[PDB]
Parts: structure tokens; sequence; C-alpha cells
């Protein structure tokens, strides 16, 4: 036989800031009495028996591997997730992009505060700059592009930046 | 707007003790942590002090709320050991506030370099000045280090109101130096009353020296 | 109320002329308006200048594009008449750009308030100092307005390297005052070489005055 749960995060970003919020839904096959889902933190049962685990205020304690499983369903492959502390974080889905892919860099801000003259950088070099905050796309990445990114901007008078990150341009 | 205020963590400034207070055991040196831009939505602000890296929430502290433009202002007084701030221990002020995605850490200490000896000379008004109805009794402090220091003027036993002082200036001679211009009505000068310049620094035998100016 | 300030778009700073440049007709004082954080998406930046509120698009101005960290920078320099910038006309620079909701204005003017001719006195080394290898030839500028001012030192025809000067100090006497400590090797003092202090202000006959100090 072949069931097998599944986990989906929404919003799509698997990396986030505290007080940031996310929900992990568990797509599975329920069965009589067992209209219940179990949530695993790393490899451990945790309360919330919902069908969608919901994190209002996030926090690092919250970081980890979330897998789920229902009755008639197998055990969800892992979906890793992480909460980082800061005024902003660099979002992206994967970090290992094939020569020519849909790069989506998001300079996100703590408690979604507002961001001024924002910048996406790398290796230390100011790549792209926006006045009011904006996501940063690149149709198809390029190998020349590989490097270590981060962004920075303005929270009122305050100035801020993200923890660096490694984008890896592969040859396929 | 019926009063703005806003968008960023409350910011934090931390000042050092006053020079004087640092050399007169009889005086209470006090390092000071200030927090402005404190929200009306999260006035609770938490201070943690650290002597050369110590005492997370132990004690020896002191604070209390304050209104303003439309935002709060908060203080933390940390009375410190004289010799401490002399030997150069560093003072850390960790400030926490629901408005800040994380803490803020500011550290204040005393300049790197071995202290210098405060040359002190007094200067009598330039004759060219003698004309006016009040003369400029000057006294200058040359070649000292660091900038911390204070100066005053006593006529006999009582000190004077009028007079000002410049802030330390970096002398090419590696050290510092400043001036202090005492203002007295013309007469007082001529009559004869002597006048003393008072210098407080950690290089003088008793962190204290005196030099005086008179005439004829 | 205190206007809502700060929302992306390029920022704009406006600098005044250089003090000296304002008292020697022979000098071209120029007020200057910069515009940083200018997008690559809308490089076209447009300036308008206003003297005591005049000439929207007329002219007498000057600017041209410039790269950077990843953002553009742009200038406009408006040469100004001396007399004007002296009588305190006001200078307005209205910046306008695609990225801006509305345009930005920045007004720069000369120290408001009435000025005061600065008294200059020389001060010969305090005996107590005659000791050492070089003496502190002092010159003080008191009771002047405003802060702008410059001071120097010449032996006879040529000026000296060594020496420094204090920042104007806010005297109770409503005006300002500063000191200037010229340093020369003991010798020269005694030998006799005369010394002059030079003061540039907008209150001296020709914005210039001189006073000299020697031994007598
Ligand atoms: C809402 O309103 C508040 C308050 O507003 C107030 O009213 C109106 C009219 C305002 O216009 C203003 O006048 C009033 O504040 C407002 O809060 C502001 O916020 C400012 C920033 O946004 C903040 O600015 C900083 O000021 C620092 C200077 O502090 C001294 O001077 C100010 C006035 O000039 C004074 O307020 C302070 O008290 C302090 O002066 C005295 O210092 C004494 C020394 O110890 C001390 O005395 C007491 O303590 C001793 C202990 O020994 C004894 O107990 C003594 O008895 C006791 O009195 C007191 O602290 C003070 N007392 C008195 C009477 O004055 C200044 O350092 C900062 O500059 C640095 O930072 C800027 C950027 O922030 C840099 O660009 C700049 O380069 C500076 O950088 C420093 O440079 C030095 C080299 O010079 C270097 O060594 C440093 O490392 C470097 N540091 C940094 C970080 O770079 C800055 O200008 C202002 O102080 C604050 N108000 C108050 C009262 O503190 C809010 O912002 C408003 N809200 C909004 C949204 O705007
Ligand atoms: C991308 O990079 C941009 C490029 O900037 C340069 O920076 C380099 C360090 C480098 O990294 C490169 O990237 C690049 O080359 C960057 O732009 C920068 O943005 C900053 C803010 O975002 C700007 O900061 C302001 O700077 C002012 C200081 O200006 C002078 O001093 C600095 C320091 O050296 C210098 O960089 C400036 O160019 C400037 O120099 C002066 O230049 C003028 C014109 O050239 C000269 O004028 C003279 O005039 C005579 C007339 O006869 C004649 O024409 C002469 O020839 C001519 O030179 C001056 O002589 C010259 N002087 C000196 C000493 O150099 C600050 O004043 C300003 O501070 C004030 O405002 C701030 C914001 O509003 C505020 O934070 C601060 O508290 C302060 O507040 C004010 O304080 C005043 C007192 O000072 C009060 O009176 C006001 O009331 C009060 N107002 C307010 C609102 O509070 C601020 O520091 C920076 O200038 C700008 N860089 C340049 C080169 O312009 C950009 O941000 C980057 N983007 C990103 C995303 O990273």
């Amino acid at each position: 036989d072949l069931p097998k749960a599944v986990v989906f995060l929404e919003p799509q970003w698997y990396s986030v800031l505290e007080k940031d919020s996310v929900t992990l839904k568990c797509q599975g096959a329920y069965s009589p009495e067992d209209n219940s889902t179990q949530w695993f933190h790393n490899e451990s049962l945790i309360s919330s028996q919902a069908s969608s685990y919901f994190i209002d205020a996030a926090t690092v304690n919250d970081s980890g591997e979330y897998r789920c499983q229902t009755n008639l369903s197998t055990l969800s492959d892992p979906v890793q997730l992480e909460v980082h502390i800061g005024w902003l974080l660099l979002q992206a889905p994967r970090w290992v992009f094939k020569e020519e892919d849909p790069i989506h860099l998001r300079c996100h801000s703590w408690k979604n505060t507002a961001l001024h003259k924002v910048t996406y950088l790398q290796n230390g070099k100011d790549r792209k700059y926006f006045h009011h905050n904006s996501d940063f796309h690149i149709p198809k990445a390029t190998l020349k592009d590989s490097g270590s990114y981060f962004c920075r901007g303005l929270v009122g008078s305050k100035n801020v930046s993200s923890e660096t990150v490694n984008i890896t341009i592969t040859q396929g | 707007c019926p009063a703005p205020e806003l968008l960023g963590g409350p910011s934090v400034f931390l000042f050092p003790p006053k020079p004087k207070d640092t050399l007169m055991i009889s005086r209470t040196p006090e390092v000071t942590c200030v927090v402005v831009d404190v929200s009306h939505e999260d006035p609770q602000v938490k201070f943690n002090w650290y002597v050369d890296g110590v005492q997370v929430h132990n004690a020896k502290t002191k604070p209390r709320e304050q209104q303003y433009n439309s935002t709060y202002r908060v203080v933390s007084v940390l009375t410190v050991l004289h010799q401490n701030w002399l030997d150069g221990k560093e003072y850390k002020c960790k400030v926490s506030n629901k408005a800040l995605p994380a803490p803020i850490e500011k550290t204040i200490s005393k300049a790197k370099g071995q202290p210098r000896e405060p040359q002190v000379y007094t200067l009598p008004p330039s004759r060219e000045e003698m004309t006016k109805n009040q003369v400029s009794l000057t006294c200058l402090v040359k070649g000292f280090y660091p900038s911390d220091i204070a100066v005053e003027w006593e006529s006999n036993g009582q000190p004077e109101n009028n007079y000002k002082t410049t802030p330390p200036v970096l002398d090419s001679d590696g050290s510092f130096f400043l001036y202090s211009k005492l203002t007295v009505d013309k007469s007082r000068w001529q009559q004869g009353n002597v006048f003393s310049c008072s210098v407080m620094h950690e290089a003088l035998h008793n962190h204290y020296t005196q030099k005086s100016l008179s005439l004829s």
C-alpha cells in the first residue's frame, strides 16, 4: 500500500525572523476516529494535533525539523525551518541554483518594520539598491554571480543589515 | 501631526563620569546610561550593567521613567569605584526593550596612553586691554593627557561666577591643552586681590595643583 | 506639528560657502546643494534655486551626474555674491526627481543675528614657563560674533607651522571668544623676533586686523 503525509509551509520562506509567523499544514489521509495529525519537532511528538500547526510569534526555540503524520498516512519527509534574530533576513527558497534559475532574494524586516534605502550585496559589493524596500530578482542566475549576500536599509533614522548568506551557482 | 515619534528601536547613549569626580575620593563618580525614543507602548526598559565584563543582573544600579516631546527617556546611574575608572575598567550598559528585535550594548572607558603632566601658567591681561572696565585674567593648561579635567577660579577663599573655559584641544605635542578666561571688573585687578587657577587632573601630586596671578 | 520626515527617495543636503571665501572678494564663495541616493532608474534630477525667494527656473547655477556605491550623487553649485551672503540673504535649493512624491527644499543662510567686532590681545609666555625649550606665545580673540573666524601666525613675512587654536567659545558676554597658542623654540622669543596674530572677521575694518607680540 502507499499513503505518506506531506508538509507545506506557508508563507513559502523556510527561514524567518522572530515575532514572524508561519503555519505548517500536513496533507494527509485521515481515517475514522483518526481525524488527527501528529507533529514532530526534530524527532519528537509535540502537542498541537491540528491539521495545520500554527506559529504566531516565532522564536529560535521554534527552529528545527518539522515532520508530520496522520492515520492512514505515512510519515512526512522533513521540512527544515529556521528562526534567526535580527532587524532583517535574506530570504530565498533554495541557495543552490543551477546556471540560470529564478533567484528571489527578499530583504525582510523584523516585525515587518519599514525599510528605507535598502541594498542587496555580496562578497561585500553593493549589488542592487532600492529606495523603498523591494524583493530582488534575477531571471536566470549566472555562474559569475555565485557569492555571499546580505542586505541592509533604514528603519527610520536607524540603519541595519542582515547576517551574510551563501548562494551557490552550480553547473546544472 | 498632533505629535509624531516612531519607527526604530529606542536608541541609547552612555556617558562617563565627570573628570573632577574621578580624582577627589570625596566625590561620587557616576557613569550614566540613557535611553531615549522610548515608546509609550513599551515603556518597560531593562538595564544590565557590566564591570570589565561582569554582573548581568546582580546590582549596584539605579533608574526611573521620564516624559518629553512625545516619547519616554530613561536613565541608569551606575556609581563606580574611583581607582576602577582610573585603572581603566570598561563599563558596559546592555539595554533591552520590547521595541528592539534584540538588545543594545554600549561601552565607555578612558583613553589608551600613559597620562601626562599638566603644565599650568597664568596670564595677566594684555595692556592693550587695560583700557576696558573688566580685564581677561587668563590661565592655561598645556601638555596633559587625557582630556578629562576641570578648572576653576577663587579670589581668596571664595570662587568666581564669571569666566569660561575651552574644551581640551589636541596639541601636536601629543598631549592636550586648554585655556580659561576669568572675567573680573577692572578695579579688582589693579587693587591687588590675588587670583588662583585651579587644576584637577590625575597627574598632579594630589590630582590637584594651584597657580596664582596678581600684578605690578 | 514637527513635520513627518524620512521616506526613501534620494536625500538632499545643502552646504554653505567657506568662511574665508566670504570676506575676500578675490575669493569665489559658492553655496552648494548635493543629492545622494539617486536611483539608476531615474538619474534625471532637477534643481531650482532661490535667493531670498527668487528665480524658479531663471539660472546662474551649475550641476552633472556621478557614480558611487551603487547609487548616484548629484551637485549644483550656485556661486553667490559676497555682500549678499553677508547681508544674510537666504539660499533655497528645491530638488525634484521621479522617485520623489513631491520635491525637497533645503534653505541655508548666514548666522542670523547682529555681529560684533572681535577684540584681539596678545599674551607673552608666563614667566613660570620661560623654563622649558619653547614658549607658548598666546593670542586671544574675545567678544565676537559669529563663530566663523580664522586666525594665523607670521614671524615677519612668513607664517608658522606649529601652533593651534581653540573652537569659538560661547561667552556669557553674548558673543564668542577663542584662543590661539603659537609655539616657538625658546630662543626666537628672547632674540626679539616680533610676532603677529592674524584675525579674519566681518567686523574688522577690512575684515582684517593684526596685533603683535614681542618682549616689551
Ligand atoms: C524626543 O525628545 C528626546 C529629547 O529631546 C530633548 O528636547 C528637544 C529640545 C531636543 O531637541 C533635545 O534638545 C533634547 O534631547 C530626543 O532625545 C535625544 O536624542 C538624540 C539622538 O536622537 C540624542 O543625541 C545625542 O546626544 C549626545 C550628547 O548627550 C549629551 O549632550 C546632550 C545635549 O547636547 C544632553 O542631552 C546629554 O545630557 C549629554 O550632556 C550631558 O553630558 C554629561 C556628561 O556626563 C551628563 O551629565 C550627567 O551625568 C554625570 C555623570 O558623570 C553627572 O551625573 C552629572 O551631574 C549629570 O548631569 C549628561 O549626560 C548630560 N547633561 C547635560 C546637562 O547635558 C551625543 O553624544 C550624540 O552624538 C553622537 O551620536 C551621533 C548620532 O547619535 C553621532 O552622529 C555623533 O558623531 C556622536 O558620536 C559620538 O562622537 C564622539 C566624539 O565626539 C565619540 O567619542 C562617540 O563614540 C560617538 N558616539 C556615537 C554613538 O557615534 C547624540 O547627538 C539626545 O541626547 C537625546 N536627548 C537627550 C536628553 O539625551 C528624542 O530623539 C526625540 N524623539 C525623536 C523621534 O526625535
Ligand atoms: C552611497 O554612497 C553615497 C556617497 O557618499 C559618499 O560617502 C563616502 C564616505 C563613500 O563611502 C562614498 O559612498 C561616497 O563618496 C552616500 O551618500 C552619503 O549619504 C549620507 C547620508 O545618507 C550623507 O551624510 C551627510 O553628510 C553631511 C556632511 O557633508 C560633508 O561632510 C562629509 C564628511 O566628509 C562629506 O562626505 C560630504 O561630501 C560633505 O563634505 C562637504 O562637501 C561640501 C560640498 O562638496 C563642501 O562645501 C564647500 O562649500 C564651499 C562654499 O564656498 C565650496 O563650495 C567648497 O569647495 C565646498 O567644499 C564642504 O566643504 C565639505 N565639507 C567637508 C568637511 O567635507 C552631514 O552634514 C549630514 O549630517 C546631518 O544630516 C544627517 C541627515 O540629515 C544627520 O544624520 C546628521 O545628524 C546631521 O544633522 C544635521 O546636522 C547639522 C550640523 O552638521 C545641522 O545643521 C542640521 O540641522 C542637522 N540636520 C538634520 C536633518 O539632522 C550627513 O552626515 C553624505 O554626505 C553622503 N555622501 C556624500 C559624499 O555626500 C549614500 O548614502 C550611499 N547609499 C547607500 C545605500 O549606502
